[PDB]
């Protein structure tokens, strides 16, 4: 047997995969100076923003009339988002429903509406339909979660309701996150129908009256579609994490905002500007960072490595070995 | 408001527009780097439309089709602010941009205005007649021959209202004038149609000449040079 | 000598950019 | 130069980066960015 | 001649053509489909 981080020569001969090493020079591994500390930088905003009205409300909007609200510049906690009741469907896509605890976004949506029970399926990317199609139309590259509870117990009732309503037709599909709240009349002949009923001419609004009796798989449905931008900004909103401080001159592992590497940390003499938050270099990758509690400007370089190779006679000569270390002064191992 | 006839029919001038329209189009830092965007800019050497004002009245109404390059020349500020639109009445949102004498005010609400609204040494401030509940309001510090250039670039997509800005001491001239973000609006409106505002006073007297040029925006890709420090030379 | 002085002359930030991403080059 | 720049490809993937995926998405899910990522770098370093 | 032919093979997915994948399925598995054919495509011209 032959233990592979003993001795160079052990490593050599694990890289050679032999017990017997010939004349020669051999490149065996590379050298890295791993971490000591660890840093987590945080905006310091402590206040919560609305969500309990947004679920906890009165009356939700029809499909047609959606109703949207921003997000922004709060601590979002997600913890309160599990006892909505017994049993609720919760997809996201772009993110998993379990780590978006610690991460940054920059503006948050909220989309409220209420929904037939066998459609819920019809809320997600790229789907055809009735109202996929008539009524709420989402994009291809979308990145946020969905959530649907029943709504029986509260919306039903026997004595009848008739204030929701979805639209069946329409010349063309929509565009995502538009709306339209048009009641100009259906046109389907080739004379007008001059504001009035008639055959051709549809009124383009249809009810649901749902009732404490039909199927489980006809009631009221209340949806709620969550919309995030994970892009670079000044980061308004982002959940709880506890900051600590920060050290310099020294290869620790941090998390900027969301940005999670390793590296030293220097002052910095770049010429930013106030709008210029981080910066790039020739292969596009993060260079320099602001830090969103001093407003200063700090450079990010990877501490030290480099490349090890090992000068053996043969095994059947010496066991004796020197070390080269490629392209160091080694006044600075 | 009264009514006149006394107008004079005449074309407004066409002039053009050499290496002007350029901005920062993200918010990161590159150092002496070659970088290719694909973005919406004013094409180079492009015809642009030229009013000059001093009498002579003109404050037409003008579409919104994508952006808009809107440049100043003029001495003792004279152009003051700024309406945005779809109807310009009662039935839709405006928004509306107004230079106080030491603060800016933007606000995007309900108005009311006449056929051709105008401003009437500031005094008295009557531009719009009523004005409902307004959603966003917003204050902050003033923007600030002939003898002063004012460069600004109005976009709106995504959801928000970009306003670009850039001002210089002196039938534009020739040069290189990159042009920093300035403002972002998270209003949300459907927009189609903008009218300009300027400031007369009755007062022998003097008054001040003042042109103004409209450019239009368009999608391409361009290649641009960042130098030692964040400035784009080129 | 002359000759290969001026030959020598004739034939001539980014390998720091290079090397962080680990590609190196070897003295002969 | 061009074998550095390949570095910022996405060969299909929600990134270009490793630590915003490994950071956003489950185990079970991250799986398939990082083997696209990873055949799409190990080619283009073959080729050269 | 083997680099024309080699235009007419599935690489994994339901079919060479891609109007028909298109139009027959959702966007979220026509994108695995058109990989497949995206990566196979541009392994056969490094080849040539």
């Amino acid at each position: 047997a032959v233990d592979c981080a003993l001795d160079p020569l052990s490593e050599t001969k694990c890289t050679l995969k032999s017990f017997t090493v010939e004349k020669g020079i051999y490149q065996t591994s590379n050298f890295r100076v791993q971490p000591t500390e660890s840093i987590v930088r945080f905006p310091n905003i402590t206040n919560l923003c609305p969500f309990d009205e947004v679920f906890n409300a009165t009356r939700f909007a029809s499909v047609y009339a959606w109703n949207r609200k921003r997000i922004s510049n709060c601590v979002a906690d997600y913890s309160v988002l599990y006892n909505l009741a017994p049993f609720f469907t919760f997809k996201c896509y772009g993110v998993s429903p379990t780590k978006l605890n610690d991460l940054c976004f920059t503006n948050v949506y909220a989309d409220s509406f209420v929904i037939r029970g066998d459609e819920v399926r019809q809320i997600a990317p790229g789907q055809t339909g009735n109202i996929a199609d008539y009524n709420y139309k989402l994009p291809d590259d979308f990145t946020g979660c969905v959530i649907a509870w029943n709504s029986n117990k509260l919306d039903s009732k026997v004595s009848g309701n008739y204030n929701y309503l979805y639209r069946l037709f329409r010349k063309s599909n929509l565009k995502p996150f538009e709306r339209d709240i048009s009641t100009e009349i259906y046109q389907a002949g080739n004379k007008p129908c001059n504001g009035v009923a008639g055959f051709n001419c549809y009124f383009p609004l249809r009810s649901y009256s749902f009732r404490p009796t039909y199927g489980v798989g006809h009631q009221p449905y209340r949806v709620v579609v969550l919309s995030f931008e994970l892009l670079h900004a000044p980061a308004t909103v982002c959940g709880p994490k506890k900051s600590t401080n920060l050290v310099k001159n020294k290869c620790v592992n941090f998390n900027f905002n969301g940005l999670k590497g390793t590296g030293v940390l220097t002052e910095s003499n770049k010429k930013f500007l106030p709008f210029q938050q981080f910066g790039r270099d020739i292969a596009d990758t993060t260079d320099a960072v602001r830090d969103p509690q001093t407003l200063e400007i700090l450079d990010i370089t990877p501490c030290s490595f480099g490349g090890v190779s090992v000068i053996t006679p043969g095994t059947n000569t010496s066991n004796q070995v020197a070390v080269l270390y490629q392209g160091v002064n080694c006044t600075e191992v | 408001c009264v009514n006149l006839t006394t107008r004079t029919q005449l074309p407004p001038a066409y002039t053009n527009s050499f290496t002007r329209g350029v901005y920062y189009p993200d918010k990161v830092f590159r150092s002496s780097v070659l970088h290719s965007t694909q973005d919406l800019f004013l094409p180079f050497f492009s015809n642009v439309t030229w009013f000059h004002v001093i009498k002579r009245f003109d404050n037409p109404v003008l579409p919104f089709n994508d952006g808009v390059y809107f440049a100043s020349i003029e001495k003792s500020n004279i152009i003051r602010g700024w309406i945005f639109g779809t109807t310009l009445d009662s039935k839709t949102q405006s928004l509306l941009i107004v230079n106080n004498a030491t603060n800016v005010v933007i606000k995007v609400c309900e108005f009311q205005f006449c056929n051709d609204p105008f401003l009437d040494m500031e005094s008295e401030f009557r531009v719009y007649s009523s004005a409902n509940n307004c959603t966003f309001e917003y204050v902050s510090q003033p923007f600030l021959n002939f003898k002063n250039l004012r460069e600004f670039v109005f976009k709106n997509i995504d959801g928000y209202f970009k306003i670009y800005s850039k001002h210089t001491p002196i039938d534009l001239p020739q040069g290189f004038s990159a042009l920093e973000p300035l403002v972002d609006l998270p209003i949300g409106i459907n927009i189609t149609r903008f009218q300009t505002l300027l400031a007369l006073h009755r007062s022998g007297w003097t008054a001040g000449a003042a042109a103004y040029y409209v450019g239009y925006l368009q999608p391409r890709t361009f290649l641009l040079k960042y130098n030692e420090n964040g400035t784009i030379t080129d | 000598s002359f000759i290969e002085d001026l030959l020598f002359n004739k034939v001539t930030d980014l390998i720091c950019a290079q090397k962080f991403k680990g590609l190196t080059v070897l003295p002969p | 130069n061009t074998l550095v720049k390949q570095l910022s490809s996405k060969f299909g993937a929600i990134s270009s980066v490793l630590n915003d995926i490994f950071s956003r998405l489950d185990p079970p899910e991250a799986e398939v960015q990082i083997d696209r990522l990873i055949t799409g770098r190990l080619q283009s370093l073959q080729t050269y």
